[PDB]
């Protein structure tokens, strides 16, 4: 299995839900 | 030289990249100035006392977004995006239409330059009616970007010649690309086309009193979004079809990098609504309609991360390393051409999930217009599209030129593109944190220095990356300036042949090929898509003109 | 062994694609999420709503700025609010706490922006378009309106106020 790549599409998994629900988080608090 | 008179496509390819680097160099001094002011710090009247011409702030912002993302990322895809699929066709481009496609573009820039420099077009790189610009930029920029139509018939000529000369064979990857990069961009231009034509020209000549700013945004930005697909695609190509080279691998799926190109060539264009979440006007339901198609366009980027980070990873092994981190240091680290893509598409990742964000409407109310903005697109056209440029001037460089890279010029492009990344991620830092708490975009907040106390903690961060990016800037302009005044010339470089990577080997998927090679009806699919997705939209707008005067306040 | 890493590559990409697939499916249910809650008010009206820029200062609801706040339903405000080189009118907008407040917004001049601190409000103003955004503040206090859309060279001391009474 391609180990390394997972771990690159993991990081960017993580990056984009600590981005997505960070700000949807924010969205709501604002509301 | 003998070399230009059998490859004279070097010499036009370099003459881009050429004037590229200079718009680059120009654009960027403005940026540490612009990254301090984003830091509190007010360094305008030092930049003033060096170039007594800027009048303002926002002169130098108009200055930095025209040369860098307009500008320098336009003439690096023209470069890229003809030289490369004739190089891999091993043919010449009609040599007359290239250099028409330069000339075409450095006119187009000396008339824009003229009114920018005297102060006349303080409207920035979106120019957003009513805001009123003297005709000789919008004429100028409108000619500028037209050269881009010669340049994409220079390359469907190239690809129809060798598809006579080779009937029923599937088309080469590298041009596969840049067929369905030059037609993507040909249905992208047309927004922007229809707003200068239709109105911003009559307008700036004095033709009609005024523009309609909500049909005069929405046109702008059925073109502004592909364009920034239009920057990154010749990173792409080089990062799929030559990287994996650099890195000691190959390509691990031709079709996968044929898909990911297909699914922008469709989704590139319907989707610009994603920049008028906050416009009166339009209806929300298509508001909704774009932010999905907005989401859609990130998967060929999600499928990049994973077939070039598979490439990558599998370089790494062909040269021993192991662990889950082995393959990561056993690639060229010492290679400027390696690591400035490799850079560039680490910052991508937060870069991406910035522009998923932005994508989501809703979720477009927080960060809209604030500095959030400027630190996506630091991380995805400032670092990735421009790194890649950068490690271009170490492989592509010698190949148009025959002048070789010194050991120690290598190092220093080392400390460049390390320095430029890290200060684009110091700032992307900086900037996306400002954003959250409302600083705005496109301010001269320096000058209100108290207005935004909480900020105080990012805003270090854009000193820093101001200083740390002036200092890479500083060394680019050396180095860039070594290599091009540099004494030896090598004629073998030049006559090298590029660094193409292989492609790995496994069946593959023919038929999945065969159906992506059908570029006319995928291409009719594209463009339907557009009339699906803007259609209604412009309909309304058309039938409902509201035009109003112009303004200069400046 | 590059047949067999290829074949690993192929199989574990199509597993990474579905799943960053599912991902943005549900990003796209959640914010169909937002957009039925009263958090989506903020939307800007879809529809057109044409005025004249020349003369919006010197007759309409936007010429008298102390006329500008209307009670319009029971628990409901409409405010019209001009945005114009380089301040708004009226400042301070003051609206009562918990209630519907419907702001109009237009400009007599170039685009400008409206983004109140603290609130999801964040709106594009153009002239000779009316902005329409909805929005319930919970808080009482004073909101500060930044001009988020460069308007020229008073663009960063452009600022207004909401006051939200009691
Ligand atoms: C080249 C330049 C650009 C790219 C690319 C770009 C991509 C996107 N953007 Fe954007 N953007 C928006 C949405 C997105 C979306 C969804 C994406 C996507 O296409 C992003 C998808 C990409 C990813 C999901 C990341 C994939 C990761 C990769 C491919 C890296 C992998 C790592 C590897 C392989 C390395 C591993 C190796 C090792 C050694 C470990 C939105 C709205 O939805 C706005 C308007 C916001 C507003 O309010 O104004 C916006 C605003 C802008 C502006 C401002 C325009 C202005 O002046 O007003 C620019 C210039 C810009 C540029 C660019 N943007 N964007
Ligand atoms: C030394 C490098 C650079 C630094 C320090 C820098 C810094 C900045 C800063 C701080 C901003 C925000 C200013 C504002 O919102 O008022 C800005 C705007 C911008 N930058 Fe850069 N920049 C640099 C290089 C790049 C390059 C290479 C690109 C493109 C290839 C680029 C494209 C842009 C654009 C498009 C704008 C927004 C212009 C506008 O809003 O009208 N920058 N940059
Ligand atoms: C290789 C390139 C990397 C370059 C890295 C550069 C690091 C910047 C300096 C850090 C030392 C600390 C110096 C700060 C001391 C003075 C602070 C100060 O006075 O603040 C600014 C002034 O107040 C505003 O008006
Ligand atoms: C290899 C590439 C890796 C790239 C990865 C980069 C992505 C960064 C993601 C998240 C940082 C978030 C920092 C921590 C979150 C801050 C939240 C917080 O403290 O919120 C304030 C709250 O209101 C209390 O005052
Ligand atoms: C490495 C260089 C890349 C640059 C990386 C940019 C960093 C921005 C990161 C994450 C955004 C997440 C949003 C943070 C949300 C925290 C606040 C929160 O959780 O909201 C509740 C609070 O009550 C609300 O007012
Ligand atoms: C402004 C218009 C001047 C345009 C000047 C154009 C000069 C064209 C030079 C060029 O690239 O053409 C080669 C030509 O045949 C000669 O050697
Ligand atoms: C080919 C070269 C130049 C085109 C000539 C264009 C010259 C047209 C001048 C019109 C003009 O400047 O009218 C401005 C007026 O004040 C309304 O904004
Ligand atoms: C290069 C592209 C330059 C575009 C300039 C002129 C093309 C033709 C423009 C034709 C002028 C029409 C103006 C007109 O008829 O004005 C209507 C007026 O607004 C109501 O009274
Ligand atoms: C497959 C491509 C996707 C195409 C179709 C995707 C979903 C669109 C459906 C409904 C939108 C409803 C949005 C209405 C939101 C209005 C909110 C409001 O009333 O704001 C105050
Ligand atoms: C505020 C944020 C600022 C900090 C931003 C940092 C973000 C990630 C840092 C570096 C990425 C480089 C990752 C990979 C580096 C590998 C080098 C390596 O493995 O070197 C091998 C050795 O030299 C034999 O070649
Ligand atoms: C605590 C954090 C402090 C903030 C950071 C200050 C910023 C820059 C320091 C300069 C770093 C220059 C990095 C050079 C790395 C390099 O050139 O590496 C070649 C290498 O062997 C692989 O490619
Ligand atoms: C990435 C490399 C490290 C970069 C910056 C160090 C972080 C600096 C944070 C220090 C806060 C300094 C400051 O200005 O403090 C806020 C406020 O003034 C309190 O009263
Ligand atoms: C040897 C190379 C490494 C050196 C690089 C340092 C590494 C990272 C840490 C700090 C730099 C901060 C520099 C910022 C300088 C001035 C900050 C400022 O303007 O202060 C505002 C204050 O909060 C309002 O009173
Ligand atoms: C004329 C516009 C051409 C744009 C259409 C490109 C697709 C096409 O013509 O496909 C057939 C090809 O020429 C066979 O080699
Ligand atoms: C709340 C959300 C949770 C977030 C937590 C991070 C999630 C991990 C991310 C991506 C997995 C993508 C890789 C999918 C693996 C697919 C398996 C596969 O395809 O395996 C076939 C192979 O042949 C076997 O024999
Ligand atoms: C194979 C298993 C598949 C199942 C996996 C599905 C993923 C679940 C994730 C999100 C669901 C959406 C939850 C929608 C509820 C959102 C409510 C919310 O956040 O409320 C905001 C605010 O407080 C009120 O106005
Ligand atoms: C590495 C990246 C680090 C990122 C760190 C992220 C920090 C985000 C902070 C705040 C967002 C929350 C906004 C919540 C809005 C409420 C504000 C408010 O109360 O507004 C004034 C009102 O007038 C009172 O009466
Ligand atoms: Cu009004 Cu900026
Ligand atoms: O434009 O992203
Ligand atoms: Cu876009």
């Amino acid at each position: 299995k391609p180990k390394g790549a997972l771990a690159v599409i993991l990081v960017l998994t993580l990056t984009i839900l600590v981005f997505w629900l960070g700000v949807y988080a924010v969205f709501f608090a604002r509301g | 030289s003998r070399v230009y008179e059998a490859y004279p496509e070097k010499k036009a390819t370099l003459y881009f990249l050429v004037l590229g680097f200079l718009a680059l160099i120009v654009g960027s001094l403005f940026g540490p100035f612009q990254a301090l002011n984003y830091g509190n710090v007010d360094a305008y009247p030092l930049l003033k006392r060096l170039l007594p011409f800027v009048q303002s702030y926002y002169q130098g912002l108009t200055l930095h977004g025209v040369l860098n993302a307009i500008v320098f990322t336009q003439l690096f895809a023209q470069a890229i995006m003809v030289y490369l699929p004739a190089r891999e066709l091993n043919m010449r481009p009609n040599m007359g239409l290239m250099w028409l496609s330069w000339w075409m573009a450095f006119i187009g820039l000396v008339v824009a330059a003229l009114p920018l420099l005297a102060n006349e077009a303080t409207v920035l790189y979106t120019f957003y009616p009513p805001l009123k610009g003297h005709w000789a930029f919008y004429l100028g920029a409108s000619v500028f970007v037209l050269s881009t139509w010669v340049s994409i018939y220079i390359v469907l000529d190239l690809w129809r010649r060798w598809k006579a000369a080779n009937p029923g064979k599937v088309t080469p990857l590298v041009t596969y690309m840049a067929v369905v990069f030059w037609l993507m961009w040909f249905l992208a231009s047309l927004g922007l086309v229809l707003e200068a034509v239709l109105f911003l020209l009559p307008w700036s000549f004095g033709l009609v009193e005024g523009v309609d700013p909500l049909v005069a945004r929405t046109l702008f930005w059925w073109t502004g979004h592909p364009i920034v697909y239009f920057w990154l695609l010749p990173a792409y190509a080089i990062i799929y079809t030559i990287l994996p080279k650099q890195a000691g691998g190959k390509l691990v799926s031709d079709p996968m990098a044929r898909l990911a190109f297909l699914l922008f060539l469709l989704l590139s264009t319907p989707v610009g609504f994603h920049h008028q979440f906050a416009d009166p006007g339009i209806d929300p339901t298509w508001k909704m309609i774009h932010s999905v198609l907005t989401l859609f366009v990130a998967v060929p980027s999600l499928m990049t991360a994973f077939t070039v980070a598979a490439s990558l990873e599998f370089a790494g092994r062909l040269r021993g390393g192991r662990g889950l981190f082995g393959w990561i240091r056993a690639l060229p680290w010492d290679n400027p051409a390696f690591v400035a893509p490799v850079l560039g598409l680490l910052g991508f990742i937060p870069g991406g999930a910035g522009g998923i964000v932005n994508a989501s409407f809703t979720l477009d109310y927080v960060v809209h217009n604030t500095a959030w903005v400027p630190g996506h697109f630091h991380l995805q056209v400032a670092s990735l599209v421009t790194l890649t440029a950068m490690g271009s001037l170490y492989w592509l460089l010698p190949n148009l030129t025959g002048k070789p890279i010194s050991d120690a010029q290598r190092r220093l492009g080392l400390a460049v593109v390390w320095l430029w990344f890290l200060g684009m991620m110091i700032m992307a830092v900086g900037l996306h944190w400002a954003g959250l708490l409302n600083v705005p975009r496109r301010a001269y907040i320096a000058q209100v220095p108290d207005a935004y106390p909480h900020a105080a903690v990012p805003m270090v961060f854009n000193v820093l990356a101001g200083i740390v990016l002036l200092v890479a800037l500083l060394l680019f302009i050396y180095g860039l300036f070594s290599v091009l005044l540099s004494r030896e010339r090598k004629p073998e470089l030049a006559e090298a042949p590029l660094p193409f990577a292989e492609v790995i080997s496994g069946p593959e998927d023919r038929r999945l090929v065969l159906a992506m090679d059908r570029i006319g009806f995928w291409f009719a699919v594209a463009a339907i898509l557009v009339v699906l997705a803007y259609g209604p939209t412009l309909v309304q707008l058309f039938g409902h003109l509201n035009p109003v005067p112009g303004w200069r306040l400046w | 062994d590059e047949h067999k890493a290829h074949k690993a590559i192929l199989a574990y990409e199509k597993g990474w694609l579905a799943f960053s697939l599912a991902m943005l499916f549900v990003f796209i249910a959640l914010i169909a999420y937002t957009l039925a809650t009263h958090t989506a008010g903020v939307i800007p009206a879809g529809k057109l709503e044409r005025v004249d820029p020349t003369t919006v200062r010197q007759e309409g609801p936007w010429a008298d700025p102390a006329q500008a706040v209307v009670q319009t339903g029971p628990n409901q405000y409409t405010v019209y609010v001009l945005a114009f080189a380089f301040g708004y009118q009226p400042n301070p907008i003051e609206v009562p706490q918990g209630a519907e407040i419907v702001f109009k917004i237009t400009s007599p001049d170039v685009i400008h922006g409206f983004h109140v601190e603290g609130t999801n409000i964040n709106v594009e103003v153009l002239p000779g378009e009316v902005s329409t955004v909805r929005y319930t503040f919970k808080r009482p206090g004073e909101y500060r309106i930044i001009c988020n859309q460069y308007c020229g060279l008073g663009h960063q001391n452009m600022f207004g106020t909401i006051v939200v009474k009691e």
